[PDB]
RNA sequence: CGGGGAAACCCAGGUGGAGGCCUGUAGCGAUGCUGACGUGCAAAUCGCUCGUAUGAUUUGGGUAUCGGAGCGAAAGACUCA
RNA sequence: CACGAGUUGUUCGGAAACUGAGCACAACGUUAUAUCGUUUUGUUAGGAAAGUGAAGGUGUGUCGGCGGGACUGGCCAUAACUGAAAAGGGGCAACAGAGAACCUGGGAUUAUAUUCCAAAAAGAAAUUGCAUGUGGGA
RNA sequence: CCCAACUGCAGACCGUACUCAUCACCGCAUCAGGUCCCCAAGCAUAGAAUGCUCUGGUACAUAGAGAAAGGUACACUCAGGGAAGUCGGCAAAAUAGAUGCGUAAGUUCGCAAGAAGCAUUGGCUCUGAGGGCAAACCACAAAUUGCCAACUCAGAACUGCUUACGGCGGGGAAUCCAACUGUAUAAUUAAAACAUAGGUUUGU
RNA sequence: CGGGUAAACGGCGGGAGUAACUAUGACUCUCUUAAGGUAGCCAAAUGCCUCGUCUUCCAAUUAGAGACGCGCAUGAAUGGAUUAAUGAGAUUCCCUCUGUCCCGAGUUACUAUCUAGCGAAACGACAGUCAAGGGAACGGACUUGAAGGGCUAAGCGGGGA
RNA sequence: GCACCGUCUAGGUUUGGGAGUCCCCUGUGGGUACCCAACCGUGCUGUAAACUGAACCAACGGGAUUGCAGUUCCGGAGUCUUGUUUCGAGACAUCUGCCAGAUGGGGAGUUUGGCUG
RNA sequence: CGACGUCGCUUUUUGAUCCUUCGAUGUCGGCUCUUCCUAACCUAGCGCCGCAGAAGACGCUAAGGGUUGGAUUGUUCACC
RNA sequence: AGUGGUAAUGCGAAACACUUGCCAGGUAACAAAUCAAUCCUCCCACGGUGAGCUUUCUUUUCACCAUAAUCCACCUUGGGCCUUUUUACUUCGCGUUGUUCGGAGCGGGGGCUCAAGAUUGAAAAAUGCAGCUCUGUACUGUCAUUUGUGAGUUCUGCGCAUUAAAGCAAAAACCUGGGGUGU
RNA sequence: CAGAGGUGAAAUUCUUAGACCGCACCAAGACGAACUACAGCGAAGGCAUUCUUCAAGGAUACCUUCCUCAAUCAAGAACCAA
RNA sequence: GAUUGAAAAUCCCCA
RNA sequence: CACCAUGUUCAA
């Protein structure tokens, strides 16, 4: 059964550090501990192994990206821009 | 009086970099003949974390251009670098994330990192996690390239200076609240001895201009002159303005009309 | 693993063992008795009691920074009573 | 207190012989004066700090093969003429990090012992360095 | 010249006693202070709590005599009242383990909480439950048959208390201050002071 | 000289009149600042007057709490207000509890006490009974009186300024 | 004025010239399809989306002392140097000394009357 | 009882002074404990009254004896 | 001038030999918690020797019952891998106490290998301990001569391995290969 | 080169340190005029430059399929200008 | 009483 | 497009 109503993973902190700082940290903490899709090997097996470092448990690939998520939205924009400029040349 | 803490740190002593467990300086490969004329293709062998740095580092293995051996350079990995990726470095390298090209070969509007301020300096700009430079324009008459630095300032550099395509990995690090003094303790363990911080008003007047008084207060304006001697230059150094900024953040730093 | 629900989702039992989390040894400290002692066991100690005790934790050796200087989570604290 | 005694190692600890936080000889620079500074972010010094040597040519010895103990193509060691290749001087700093070939038994002491024990070594091993002979190859 | 299994000879230097502490070190000393590491038994018990104990160690720390007043104590008790004492509940008393039930305001929903409160606990003789092991393509009650270890929990009948080792929270209603964990005047001040995460500003 | 800047240092008014009982002053006049304290908060760890005034708490409260605000001298990162959890922090009350007290008593170990052995220090002008008087205005010495046989043990804290 | 120093090229495009498909059985193995000139280009054998191979101590060809091995050189691997290691800046300061001024409790030294119910 | 005046006493208030003490005389209050003073609150007697009685005012001799428990305040003091 | 196996990979008496010319990897070299846990410790049954107690009980109480390195030969558990079957996941299966895993190859059959043990001997009874016999010897003959689905125990399984804006030294020395030498 | 701005009229404001005005540019953020309609699309809120794209949606057409699968709705769900 | 249709209003201690 | 605020209570 559900053990917390809203705290979730932040319940390890008890009553400390404030609700809003806990909520803001929680979103990034869930992301950094979650499994992310690997474009190689097509599995949901990317886990962080240091800030900015992600290794896939499936294909053992290591990728540098994102402090708390596998890929940042800025990187996605940059990827499309580089591809578009490469075609333009 | 006694020496202020900010002056004492200049002596080095116990305030120097905690360099043990660091992998070494991160740089582009040497701008040799192969880079200036053709290209050098390497392979990313590992993505590694260094204490005191948010950005991930990439170990890239190259063949030695003149000898039968390998080189194994160490660079700041852009976001998206992966083990086994082929890295192209040189004049003829294609425009792709992770490749190193001369700035004059890169199209305007592209996003770059590990930018050489001087040709051959092996990367000095846009290195911290999540940072990048934007190529504004090229000027072939003078052979210069205009860039937008992460701080917002615009800087012109020679077009032979190299840059890496992409943004520095590990972005968004400062978005998570620390929540604990202990986490800051671990954060600064790998950097240097600069934490925790004692306010100047909490010290005694013998060791700080803001010290003393029967109330905790600075009894003089905290904006100090640019020409103030060390020990007196504390507070807001040469502040053009103070107070809460409203209606737009201006670009900081020195003013360069060029 | 069950129970609801058209859906979104919700409810219940277990497993699991998180925390500058709590009780409490060693350890590291030092609240009160304004207790003992106060030509003392002792130029700061003793007793009961007390803080904390997985962490910004405690500790050995080595090494680095001093004399208008060193060092200081800041008491003008500490730098061989 | 007086007198006389006791501490036994190829393997235990250190050193020979590793790097670490670091130290600072040389070198260079500075200072009226070195009793000052730089000296590991791969690393001294405007900086010629390698005396080490791959393939070869020349003699000795150890060999395999052919032809008629020796004679020539071929192997390996031994001394000498060159000359590939090696960028970044010499050291210190750990008796709790790295490294390290030995174990029990004992009637063997008044005191030392994985340190002493002698031919039934109480004994059983491990590990170095040079040698001989045997055997297998050159 | 290179190897294998032997074999022959030779394996240098320094340290090595003793101590490591309520007597061998420091504190003027054989000073109730301070001082790093390893090995760590039995019973009770949650146990490196605390009490007692085999092995090892020890009776060494001036003693003898011995109910004066007054003292100190890691010693107690006190009828009736119950903070009237006192600046002040200082000191002391009190609470006490485990198990079941039950638990308010407030709240950042995590807590507050062991909130508060109520009940049970011994001994003895039984009962039930929680297992292991071994065995003769369909389906086959090995859905039973033997043997056996180490413990825990629950439920009964009978029979007790003088409420009886040690060890072990008193609780509640509010105000002020600091968010919190921490740090800190070695030798009169531990706090509301410092730090902290968070917020803002400056230089580049 | 001319601009900018307060999450730089900091600062953030006075007098007079006025509503069909009275009072009060939404309102008006006037002097003046760089701006004249806004949101809040309070006899607050900040209020001189002050033990302010009301309510509550008690048989009784210069204390506590809740209100009021003419605030000597509250007030917004010199941060204002609020705040669950936390605290060897400061404060008030209640239940429980008690030798804190009414009001003292009894018991124990170790002392003190006596002995054997051992054996100091502080201190030490000289000394050491009082009353009054004068006196450097508070005598153990002096004046005049009153006491005073000598030597010892355990206590004690009036004096020996 | 003329001549000398003063020399070559990957690749791209178009102008002239000469001159040598075969074995084994549809399939397999081996091999031939060139040279020079002109213009552009400038030192140029590899990549134009990226997921981890290997590359050294010369093969070979010429000139002298059929094929083969020796001793030499020369190519393979262009040549040259009014010289700068390369790049950036550049006769200013990002430089060196001196003179001069402003600022300057960051710091030093010193002072901070007297009479007085 | 006592205006306008006037004459004194006391050292349980403050002040004035600076004689003693700065090679130091421990500085508030309370607790505890003893003693002294009388300008007498109670207690023993006695006058006087706008003293009927009762309850009281004033005065005399007399300090032998007695003179409390609490709330608030560190308080002396104050108040209940 | 190595060699066998479809493969995982095997084979050592000295041509499977030399490699500091050179190159590339590996060892040295680091890491939580949970759960299993080694050597050893403790406690139970089991049987011997001696000792304690025995008015009365106690088939009892206590002590002891030990096997060092170095070697030889070669059932259990856990991991990695190979081959085979893959019609293995259509309103699935394997597995942990535990947060998993699989056409990028799960499960089943048969194998290869690694890490911990177990066992077999050599060492090694000739040692050690206790008891006991006989004859003045620190004499001398001789007898004793293991079970636990119990409780602890960090050796180990154990890492690309912990909270992490913390991601956890280096080198000597050594090992293997790629090339080449042998040719 | 001497004013500009603004208004009912003015002033706050800018300006010989060159404002306003003129030309061609550069930067940045919004917006998509005229065409724009008693016109279109969308469940409502809403939606207007071009090009390239990704899923939809209504209407029409049919001698396709199918066979009552529907209407409206407490609870519940999603969207919703400023 | 003035005015009004009737009223309002208006006028006649130490430490 | 400067600036136009107010009208006591019932009842004709
Ligand atoms: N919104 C801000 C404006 O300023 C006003 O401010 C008002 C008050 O805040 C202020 O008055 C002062 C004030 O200066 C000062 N800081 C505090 C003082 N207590 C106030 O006093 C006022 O407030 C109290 C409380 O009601 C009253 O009892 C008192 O009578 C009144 N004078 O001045 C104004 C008095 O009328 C109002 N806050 C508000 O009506 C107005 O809109
Ligand atoms: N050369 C002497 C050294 O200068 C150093 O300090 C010097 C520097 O900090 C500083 O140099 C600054 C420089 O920072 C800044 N980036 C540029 C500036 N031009 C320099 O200035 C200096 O150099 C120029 C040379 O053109 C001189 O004209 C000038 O006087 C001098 N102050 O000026 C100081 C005086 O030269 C050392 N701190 C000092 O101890 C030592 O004396
Ligand atoms: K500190
Ligand atoms: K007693
Ligand atoms: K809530
Ligand atoms: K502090
Ligand atoms: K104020
Ligand atoms: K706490
Ligand atoms: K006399
Ligand atoms: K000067
Ligand atoms: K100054
Ligand atoms: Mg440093
Ligand atoms: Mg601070
Ligand atoms: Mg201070
Ligand atoms: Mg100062
Ligand atoms: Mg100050
Ligand atoms: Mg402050
Ligand atoms: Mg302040
Ligand atoms: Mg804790
Ligand atoms: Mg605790
Ligand atoms: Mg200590
Ligand atoms: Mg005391
Ligand atoms: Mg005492
Ligand atoms: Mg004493
Ligand atoms: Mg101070
Ligand atoms: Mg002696
Ligand atoms: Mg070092
Ligand atoms: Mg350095
Ligand atoms: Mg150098
Ligand atoms: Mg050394
Ligand atoms: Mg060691
Ligand atoms: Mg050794
Ligand atoms: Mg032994
Ligand atoms: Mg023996
Ligand atoms: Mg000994
Ligand atoms: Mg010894
Ligand atoms: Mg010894
Ligand atoms: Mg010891
Ligand atoms: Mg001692
Ligand atoms: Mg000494
Ligand atoms: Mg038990
Ligand atoms: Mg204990
Ligand atoms: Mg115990
Ligand atoms: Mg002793
Ligand atoms: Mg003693
Ligand atoms: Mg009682
Ligand atoms: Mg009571
Ligand atoms: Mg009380
Ligand atoms: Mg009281
Ligand atoms: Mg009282
Ligand atoms: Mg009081
Ligand atoms: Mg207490
Ligand atoms: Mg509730
Ligand atoms: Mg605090
Ligand atoms: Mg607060
Ligand atoms: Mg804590
Ligand atoms: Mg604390
Ligand atoms: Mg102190
Ligand atoms: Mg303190
Ligand atoms: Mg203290
Ligand atoms: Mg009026
Ligand atoms: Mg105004
Ligand atoms: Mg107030
Ligand atoms: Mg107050
Ligand atoms: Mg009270
Ligand atoms: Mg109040
Ligand atoms: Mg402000
Ligand atoms: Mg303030
Ligand atoms: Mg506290
Ligand atoms: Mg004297
Ligand atoms: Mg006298
Ligand atoms: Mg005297
Ligand atoms: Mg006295
Ligand atoms: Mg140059
Ligand atoms: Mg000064
Ligand atoms: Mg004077
Ligand atoms: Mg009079
Ligand atoms: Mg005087
Ligand atoms: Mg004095
Ligand atoms: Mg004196
Ligand atoms: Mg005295
Ligand atoms: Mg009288
Ligand atoms: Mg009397
Ligand atoms: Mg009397
Ligand atoms: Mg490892
Ligand atoms: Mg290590
Ligand atoms: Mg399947
Ligand atoms: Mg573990
Ligand atoms: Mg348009
Ligand atoms: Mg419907
Ligand atoms: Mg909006
Ligand atoms: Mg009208
Ligand atoms: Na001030
Ligand atoms: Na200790
Ligand atoms: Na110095
Ligand atoms: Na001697
Ligand atoms: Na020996
Ligand atoms: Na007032
Ligand atoms: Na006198
Ligand atoms: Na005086
Ligand atoms: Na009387
Ligand atoms: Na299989
Ligand atoms: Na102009
Ligand atoms: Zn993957």
């Amino acid at each position: 059964a559900k053990r917390t109503v809203k705290m979730g993973v932040m319940g390890r902190y008890g009553t400390r550090y404030g609700a809003n700082p806990r909520k803001r940290a929680k979103k990034l903490e869930v992301s950094q501990h979650a499994k992310h899709f690997c474009s190689f090997c097509g599995k949901f097996a990317f886990r962080r192994k240091a800030v900015g470092i992600w290794r896939c448990d499936g294909c053992s690939k290591t990728v540098a990206g994102g402090a708390y998520t596998l890929s940042t939205p800025n990187n996605s924009t940059v990827r499309s821009t580089v591809r578009r400029l490469r075609e333009l040349a | 009086g006694k020496t202020v803490l900010s002056c004492r740190k200049g002596n080095g002593s116990v305030y120097q970099v905690h360099g043990h467990k660091r992998l070494g300086p991160a740089k582009l490969r040497i701008l040799d003949y192969a880079e200036r004329h053709g290209y050098m293709r390497g392979v990313v062998k590992s993505i590694e974390h260094e204490a005191g740095r948010g950005a991930a580092l990439a170990r890239v293995e190259f063949r030695h251009p003149y000898k039968f051996r390998r080189v194994k350079e160490l660079m700041v990995a852009p976001e998206g670098m992966f083990t086994g990726q082929s890295v192209f470095c040189g004049q003829k390298a294609p425009l792709a994330i992770g490749n190193v090209l001369p700035l004059g070969q890169i199209t305007e509007g592209c996003i770059v990192c590990n930018v050489e301020a001087k040709p051959g300096d092996r990367g000095t700009l846009a290195r911290a996690s999540g940072d990048y430079c934007i190529i504004i324009s090229h000027n072939h008459e003078t052979g210069r390239t205009r860039l937008k630095l992460p701080s917002g300032q615009k800087k012109s550099v020679p077009s032979t200076s190299r840059a890496m395509i992409g943004i520095i990995s590990g972005g968004g690090r400062i978005e998570k609240p620390v929540l604990k003094a202990g986490n800051s303790f671990y954060r600064f363990r790998g950097k240097r001895n600069c934490w925790p911080k004692v306010r100047g008003v909490a010290r005694n007047p013998v060791e700080h201009p803001h010290g003393g008084g029967n109330h905790q207060h600075i009894g003089h304006p905290s904006t100090v002159s640019r020409h103030s001697p060390p020990g007196q230059k504390v507070g807001l150094i040469a502040a053009r303005r103070t107070g809460r900024i409203r209606g737009g953040k201006a670009v900081k730093g020195a003013w360069h009309p060029e």
